[PDB]
């Protein structure tokens, strides 16, 4: 679903993702609430979505 | 996880002897350790910071260390007094939670 | 520069037992506060890390949503009201202090402590 | 943003001897938006008659 109406990949992608944890640094005791997304949208994904 | 603790460390007055918590990855070898002993009748009160350091001061009879997933305290010029029981505190950042987890519980003979 | 805790005893289970704690010392808005709950013949549970201000809580997995707290600035009041006791909720609970806007680090100086029992 | 130079022209000019060609084509795929482009000088056809 989060490659679903915010982003996906390319189909014949070339490339590669690096991911690792942000506990330290992106969280909060009182909670972020900046960080949000998307739930609703009348059509399906495809490739490049902003 | 579970932070795995010998249930009590036997000891005699005059001599060294290690105690240590063995953890389970991503528990002991992540982050810090933290060393707490428990003297009878009385607030807890901290004895070490990350291992490399004493926080105010004490006299350097008492060395930490860290072994792979584990984390070892040799104790040196035991007395009487110093009879009581040592903990270890850890972040563990598992599964379903993520808490300041405990050790198990040991005795100083 | 320290904190005292408050009188309680024993209570029937199934209810609600308020505990607390002050505080005093240093400025307010820059230090989280810690309560950890200690078993006696055990060793002791996290309970809980709250930043001062806004209020902001968060709370271990075995006790997220069962227990409730409350802070203050002004007042400089900590309280907890337990609910649901069992006789696993007879223990002794401690107020803390951390770093500062962290909580990551070394524990400042806990209470005296507040034994409860069912 | 985008700045880059410009085109070539011609210096001002008149509504008669049209003597100027630009045909360019323009398409967007996989989130890559092209622009193709080739100007024409001195076409001496005035009514019209690409
Ligand atoms: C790169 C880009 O233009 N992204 C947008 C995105 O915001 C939109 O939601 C989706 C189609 O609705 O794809 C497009």
């Amino acid at each position: 679903n989060i490659a679903d109406y915010n982003y996906k990949l390319p189909d014949d992608f070339t490339g590669c993702v690096i991911a690792w944890n942000s506990n330290k640094l992106d969280s909060k005791v009182s909670g972020n609430y900046n960080y949000l997304y998307r739930l609703f949208r009348k059509s399906n994904l495809k490739p490049f979505e902003r | 996880s579970v932070l795995t603790q010998p249930p009590s460390a036997s000891g005699t007055p005059g001599q060294r002897v290690t105690i240590s918590c063995s953890g389970s990855s991503s528990n002991i070898g992540s982050n810090y350790v933290y060393w707490y002993q428990q003297l009878p009748g009385t607030a807890p009160k901290l004895l070490i910071y990350r291992n490399n350091q004493r926080p105010s001061g004490v006299p350097d009879r008492f060395s930490g260390s860290r072994s792979g997933t584990s984390a070892s305290l040799a104790i040196s010029g035991l007395r009487s007094e110093d009879e009581a029981d040592y903990y270890c505190a850890a972040w563990d950042d598992g599964l379903s939670g993520s808490g300041w987890v405990f050790g198990g519980g040991t005795k100083l003979t | 520069v320290q904190l005292v805790q408050s009188g309680a005893e024993v209570k029937k289970p199934g209810a609600s037992v308020k505990v607390s704690c002050k505080a005093s010392g240093y400025t307010f808005s820059s230090y989280y506060i810690h309560w950890v709950r200690q078993a006696p013949g055990q060793g002791p549970e996290w309970m809980a890390i709250i930043n001062p201000g806004d209020g902001g809580a968060s709370y271990a997995q075995k006790f997220q949503g069962r227990v409730t707290l409350t802070r203050d600035t002004s007042t400089s009041t900590l309280y907890m009201e337990l609910s649901s006791l069992r006789s696993e909720d007879t223990a002794v609970y401690y107020c803390a202090r951390a770093e500062g806007s962290s909580w990551l680090g070394w524990f400042d100086p806990w209470g005296q402590g507040t034994l409860v029992t069912v | 943003e985008y700045v880059s130079q410009p085109f070539l022209m011609d210096l001002e000019g008149k509504q008669g001897n049209f003597k100027n060609l630009r045909e360019f084509v323009f398409k967007n795929i996989d989130g890559y938006f092209k622009i193709y482009s080739k100007h024409t000088p001195i076409i001496v056809r005035e009514p019209e008659d690409l």
